[PDB]
């Protein structure tokens, strides 16, 4: 699950 | 090679995604993680305004400032414009069936593009209904960062995880060249050097560096390399012969415009930054960043 912060 | 760096004002706050400089009011916006968006008269050091939006992560904000409104967007997959003067919700709407990455407004047209995770960029008009003009198409990975050329507003770039940078013109369905960038775990954010005299772009990436382009002959300027984790952005100065960095190693860097050498490191204290903004006309030569644990702007 990419760049989610 | 003389810097003179002065904080204005620092506040913390949930992890500041977006931030954006009014052109006339001394004001920065800032946009959060966790759905609010604050607006803050930097000089008094006081809320102007502020809005608890959504509850999910708000990460673009700008300011249309010749209509009084800020626009931001976020991972519900909505647009959302809000009069900061009376707090009006002027408009709300899905613009992606997937997360709203960066947001860019015209400078004259009453345009805002908005980039996503859906692999697309869109064209947005204010003085039609808000209407859907365009989709561009082509990028292969989340689209993170849009970008009007200043000096040529027909024209944008935007920057993808797909290892590309596309610049396109409006109207028109394919970019008008594609710059692969090298920058092998993708490009996070895209930037135009302001200024008529170099047609320059720069790159910032997971990869741990920092690109600059001559977009004629489309051609690697140069290569900066010193972040010790991903670069969050990068962009030129306005009226400093500098560009200024912010990483997930949780520095700001300062490097020359001319010999692309590093001049400052800035251990701001606030855990990761995620995003950047530079006062329009120069004003103090305002700097703002935002970080994990809240934001600062600096004097320069």
């Amino acid at each position: 699950a990419r760049k989610l912060d | 090679m003389k810097l003179d760096i002065k904080k204005t004002f620092s506040n913390r706050s949930d992890r500041v995604k977006g931030i954006d400089f009014h052109p006339t009011e001394p004001w920065v916006l800032t946009t959060l993680y966790s759905g609010r968006v604050e607006i803050w008269n930097y000089e008094t050091q006081v809320e102007v305004r502020s809005i608890q939006v959504t509850e999910t992560p708000v990460r673009a904000g700008k300011f249309i400032a010749r209509k009084n409104w800020i626009i931001v967007g976020s991972d519900d997959f909505r647009i959302r414009v809000f009069n900061y003067n009376t707090g009006e919700k002027v408009v709300d709407f899905e613009a992606h069936p997937d997360y709203i990455r960066s947001i860019a407004v015209h400078p004259t047209k009453p345009y805002v593009l908005s980039g996503s995770d859906d692999l697309t960029v869109k064209l947005w008009n204010w003085e039609n209904n808000w209407a859907l003009e365009q989709t561009f198409e082509g990028h292969e990975h989340f689209v993170m960062c849009v970008a009007f050329n200043p000096k040529d507003p027909s024209t944008f770039a935007s920057g993808c995880l797909d290892r590309t940078v596309k610049v396109w013109s409006l109207g028109q369905s394919t970019p008008n060249f594609t710059l692969t960038t090298g920058q092998e775990r993708g490009v996070n954010y895209v930037d135009y050097y302001p200024l008529p005299d170099k047609p320059y772009m720069i790159t910032a990436s997971d990869d741990l560096t920092i690109k600059i382009w001559d977009y004629q002959t489309k051609s690697c300027v140069a290569t900066l390399e010193g972040h010790m984790s991903n670069v969050s952005f990068a962009v030129f100065h306005p009226t400093l012969p500098i560009i200024i960095s912010g990483s997930e190693d949780g520095t700001l860097k300062i490097w020359n415009s001319s010999t692309y050498k590093v001049e400052k490191t800035l251990n701001v204290g606030l855990e990761r930054s995620w995003c950047i903004a530079t006062h329009p006309t120069g004003r103090k030569n305002y700097i703002a960043s935002g970080f994990d644990n809240g934001f600062t702007v600096l004097s320069l």
